[PDB]
RNA sequence: GCGGUCGCCUCCUAAAAGGUAACGGAGGCGCCCAAAGGUUCCCUCAGAAUGGUUGGAAAUCAUUCGAAGAGUGUAAAGGCA
RNA sequence: UGGGCUACACACGUGCUACAAUGGGAAGUACAACGAGUCGCUAGACCGCGAGGUCAUGCAAAUCUCUUAAAGCUUCUCUCAGUUCGGAUUGCAGGCUGCAACUCGCCUGCAUGAAGCCGGAAUCGCUAGUAAUCGCGGAUCAGCACGCCGCGGUGAAUACGUUC
RNA sequence: CGCGGGGUGGAGCAGUCAGGUAGCUCGUCGGGCUCAUAACCCGAAGGUCGUAGGUUCAAAUCCUGCCCCCGCAA
């Protein structure tokens, strides 16, 4: 909850003094953080998909939702209704804890982390990160990391804009 | 030289390069010396080395210093069968 | 275990450390001598302090990942500048001035009788 | 939060002994951590030729 | 005479009720479902743009655009957000 | 002068290393012969993990050196494994030669550690100090041969017999 | 435009009915035997079965089309 207390005390004055909001309820606020892991190879054998479910659980303390196709694609031998990977939706104190864990542990633990892209926005105030390589904190349990697949890590906000989101994540800790 | 002594290089080549002190790239130099080394002074020139049949050019950069000139002017135009 | 490899247990210390990508018999004996233990014990009979000292000196030394990165960056350098010695790699040929006529199967790979 | 499906998610401490930084957060009490924001920095052949042969 | 057709369903022909023929034009059926029924409760699609790892033109994730451009077991018509 | 005879989809011959425990590795220790040597063989000492380098002595030689040969023997360890086998290939550092070692040299060290678990059709050598295996020297040679020539160490089995 | 019969390694053919995961013979290539060639011997290469899709756990095979060949007609 250190991150939430920061968001309340340090960020919001430091944010409003710049952005000139006539009310605190214009504040950019992190509404959720979504994790996704697409697999595809699960169509070959979904035991790796069970493994991805396992790792999302180990990472978050939160069982994931298995996603499924709304279509069939002969190019990948893909059938509608079959499990393409998994996702998670963190909200609240768990979400803040996860983000703080990222910034304070597992962004440095990438082999060559000198920063991240600044342009990775949607043009509407929501950020999209991607782990190319797993095994970024100790409780990833390296003894059983069969494969590195990666993650999409969406960070949704009430931010109107790229600028609001960027400054928010700056004060929160994201090393752009 | 693999003996911890003078890194080998030809006197005339050294002479002409050191005369080329302003480091203009238009001052392109030729040689039949495939056996000489490369130095930091060479880094940035377009030298033309005799490969047995032609003066093949090559532009030097930082990643050539410990190497010879003949390594960048091969002599065998193999193209498969 | 040590640097990302679950080494054997019935083996002795030196010969089990040989299974690290970067440590042979000589450097293994040097490391065990710098640490000051017996070279003829089996790793399933170690004190974890000895294991930790071993891990410390190994991390001081250049090993699996750094070693791969170093050798591969060397190869990529000499390939990208365009030297003969890198054209050999890019073409799949031997590199130390060998004869590529009646031999060189360890780079050619499988034979193709044509 | 439903029962019998989620992992045990307990408050644990993360410690960077490189700087002694101490942080609390929930995961699956004290744990070992090597590097972090408070200990990470971002938060040659000519030279080598010269070293080998002095110039 | 051969070919084709003979029973049933849908459209056009069919002339703004219905009906309406031709060896006129186009297609389907001779089943499936034990949930693809019933009821109660809840939800709304397709595609495009943007960004993101393997992951591409395109799988999956997120926001916006999005009035139906989807889906409706199975033909076409009608209809249904 | 530089390049090429050293290429490389491939095929063949002659060799070397192997695919292991009759063995690998560490230590100690024993027994040869032929032959070569002046700007050459080089003792001994020191440095260096090593290849080798500095000093310096003897020898134009049965007087000195190359030269304490290796297999072998006695111990220790490895205990069946693509292994501590195998050593290729490759990266890095060095050493020598020599104006110059990239094409295109030899050696060493470190690291990797491929193929290969005795080999199809077929085919080669050998009857005794032979085969088999073990090393040593020399000619060419500034430097470089798994080849060539010679040297000696250890040391078998078989030959019924001419059907083919 | 239609009706029959065909599209399986280089040639010829089965396997199609009855789905069970591509084969027979010859030929080509390489190495052996031979003074040499043929024969003979030991090896290999060459096709998801004309093609785009469906059905199926699985298709050369069953279904739907599309593209070529031989007969008739045309
Ligand atoms: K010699
Ligand atoms: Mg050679
Ligand atoms: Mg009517
Ligand atoms: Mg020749
Ligand atoms: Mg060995
Ligand atoms: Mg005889
Ligand atoms: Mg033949």
């Amino acid at each position: 909850n250190r991150l939430k207390e920061k968001y309340i005390k340090e960020v919001t004055p430091s944010l409003v003094e710049k952005f000139n909001y006539s009310s605190v309820m214009q504040t950019p606020k992190v509404d959720k953080i979504v994790i996704n892991m697409g697999v595809g190879d699960a169509v070959s054998n979904a035991k790796n998909l069970d493994k991805a479910v396992e790792e999302l659980a180990l990472i978050t303390g939160q069982k994931p939702l298995i996603t499924k196709a709304k279509k069939s694609i002969a190019g990948f031998r893909l059938r509608e209704g079959m499990p393409i990977g998994a996702k998670v939706t963190l909200r609240g104190e768990r979400m803040y804890e996860f983000l703080d864990k990222l910034v304070t542990v597992s962004l440095p633990r990438v082999r060559d982390f000198h920063g991240v892209s600044k342009k990775a926005f949607d043009g509407r105030g929501n950020y999209t990160l991607g782990i190319k390589e797993q095994l970024i904190f100790p409780e990833v349990d390296y003894d059983l990391v069969d494969k590195v697949r990666g993650m999409d890590i969406v960070i949704v906000t009430t931010a109107n804009t790229d600028e609001e989101s960027r400054e928010l994540l700056a004060q929160l800790g994201m090393p752009f | 030289r693999s003996l911890k002594k003078g890194p080998f290089v030809d006197d005339h080549l050294m002479k002409k390069v050191e005369a080329q002190q302003g480091a203009e790239k238009k001052k392109v130099i030729k040689t039949w010396s495939r056996r000489s080394t490369i130095f930091p002074s060479f880094v940035g020139f377009t030298i033309a080395v005799y490969d047995g049949r032609k003066h093949v050019p090559v532009y030097i950069q930082e990643d050539m210093v410990g190497h010879k000139l003949g390594e960048f002017a091969p002599t065998r135009t193999y193209r498969g069968h | 275990r040590i640097a990302g490899v679950d080494i054997p247990r019935d083996k002795r210390v030196v010969v089990s450390l040989t299974y690290i990508y970067g440590i042979g018999n000589t450097t293994a004996k040097k490391v065990l001598a710098n640490v000051g233990v017996s070279e003829d014990v089996r790793v399933r009979d170690l004190t974890n302090e000895q294991t930790d000292a071993i891990r410390a000196e190994i991390d001081k030394l250049k090993v699996e990942g750094d070693l791969r990165r170093e050798v591969n960056l060397n190869i990529k350098r000499l390939m990208e500048i365009g030297s003969y010695r890198g054209i050999r790699h890019r073409r799949g040929l031997p590199t130390r001035g060998q004869n590529t006529k009646n031999n060189a199967r360890t780079r050619k790979g499988p034979t193709k009788t044509v | 939060m439903k029962q019998d499906i989620h992992p045990n998610y307990q408050p644990v401490v993360f410690m960077d002994s490189t700087t002694g930084f101490k942080f609390l957060s929930g995961s699956t009490p004290l744990l070992r951590v090597e590097v972090t924001s408070d200990s990470h920095p971002f938060y040659g052949r000519v030279d080598r030729f010269n070293k080998k042969y002095g110039l």
